[PDB]
């Protein structure tokens, strides 16, 4: 399962970084994304990143605030979301695409594992 | 890109009792659409992909139907466990995007 | 030169920790690769080559 990192409070103009584990491999197998939920109104897409190929693809939006990367060793994502605002409040979720069996979607599928969020609230 | 407007938003209703969601894009995915259910604080649980498929763990109640631009979800008999709300998930292009939700709720 | 289908990778597992990459999907209409050589700046190439030739 992918666990991810505890719900964190943040200032306007600090940056945060959300962590997500996958405790069970799917890494090299698998392409994980990451969705950011604003409080009670649907989703966002984020990012997504692929890491047998180590190819990031950020949405337009966030595509000079984050990074993401990724630690083959702890098998762990990061989300590092620069420039805070009061409106990136949201639940940060990461998820991972559909795995039929023993084979994985890696470029475009539903999400199908989730993590549990990471509740970032940034007032100002 | 591509939007997602989901039709009926916190349609009311009752356990034991019909209830049929509608996701319409705004440009053609094909059959490539997926419904989720969140209940409040859980993260969501992917129910279908090809806008027909369920999945394991599913009950039959739950129904995909539809194609091409309009999408629909029905939910026959109603239990006390699917009041959540539902977000349909084209992944057709680059970047899948989700509805907004559409919540259920238990007024009788 | 183009391929102008959108290919859709999908890894399966063949045996332990070692994947193979297959193509799970072709999203669209499936449309023959090519390339594209400018015919005027082709044939006056051509034309510098059979001069010096
Ligand atoms: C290779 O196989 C192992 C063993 O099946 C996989 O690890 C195990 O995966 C299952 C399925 O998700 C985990 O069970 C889950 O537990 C959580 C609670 O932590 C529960 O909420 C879920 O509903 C589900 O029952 C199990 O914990 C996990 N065991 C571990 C991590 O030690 C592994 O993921 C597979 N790896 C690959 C690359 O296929
Ligand atoms: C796979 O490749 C195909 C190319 O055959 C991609 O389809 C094209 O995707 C782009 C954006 O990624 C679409 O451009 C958009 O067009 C609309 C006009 O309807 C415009 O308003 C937008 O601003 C944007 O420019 C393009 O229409 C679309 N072509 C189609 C649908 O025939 C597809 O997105 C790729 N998918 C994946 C998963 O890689
Ligand atoms: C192969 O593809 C390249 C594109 O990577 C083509 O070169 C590009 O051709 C377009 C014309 O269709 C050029 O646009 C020009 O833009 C300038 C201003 O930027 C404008 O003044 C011109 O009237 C024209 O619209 C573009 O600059 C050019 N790109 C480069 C790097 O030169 C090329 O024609 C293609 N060749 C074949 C055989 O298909
Ligand atoms: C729901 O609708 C179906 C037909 O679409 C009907 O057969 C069924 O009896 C209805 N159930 C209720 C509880 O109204
Ligand atoms: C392929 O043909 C079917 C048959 O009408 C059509 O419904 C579908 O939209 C076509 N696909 C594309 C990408 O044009
Ligand atoms: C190529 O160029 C030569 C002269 O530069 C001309 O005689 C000939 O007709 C051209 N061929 C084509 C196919 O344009």
């Amino acid at each position: 399962q992918l666990v991810q990192s505890g719900a964190e409070m943040k200032t306007s103009g600090s940056s945060v970084r959300v962590s997500c584990k996958d405790s069970g491999g799917f890494f090299p197998y698998a392409g994980f994304r990451w969705v950011r939920q604003a409080p009670g109104q649907g989703f966002e897409w984020m990012g997504g990143v692929i890491p047998a190929d180590g190819t990031k693809h950020y949405a337009p939006k966030f595509q000079a605030r984050m990074k993401m990367t990724v630690v083959e060793s702890s098998r762990t994502l990061y989300m590092e979301l620069r420039s805070l605002t009061s409106t990136d409040t949201a639940t940060y979720f990461c998820a991972r695409l559909q795995c039929a069996g023993f084979s994985c979607e890696m470029d475009s599928g539903p999400f199908d594992l989730w993590g549990q969020g990471t509740q970032v609230t940034v007032p100002s | 890109d591509i939007q997602m407007t989901q039709s009926p938003s916190t349609v009311a209703a009752f356990v034991g009792g019909n209830v049929t969601l509608s996701c319409r894009t705004s440009q053609g995915v094909g059959n490539r659409l997926a419904w989720y259910q969140q209940k409040p604080g859980k993260p969501p649980r992917l129910l279908i992909s090809r806008a027909s498929n369920r999945h394991g763990g599913v009950p039959a109640r739950f129904s995909g139907g539809g194609s091409g631009t309009i999408f629909t979800l029905t939910i026959k008999g109603l239990q006390s466990d699917d009041f959540a709300t539902f977000f349909c998930q084209q992944y057709y292009d680059s970047r899948e995007t989700f509805g907004q939700g559409s919540r259920v709720m238990m007024e009788k | 030169c183009t391929r102008p289908n959108n290919n859709t990778r999908k890894s399966i597992r063949i045996g332990p920790g070692q994947a193979f990459y297959a193509t799970g999907d072709i999203i669209g209409d499936i449309r023959q690769a090519h390339c594209n050589v400018s015919k005027a700046t082709w044939n006056e190439t051509l034309g510098k080559v059979v001069k010096q030739l």
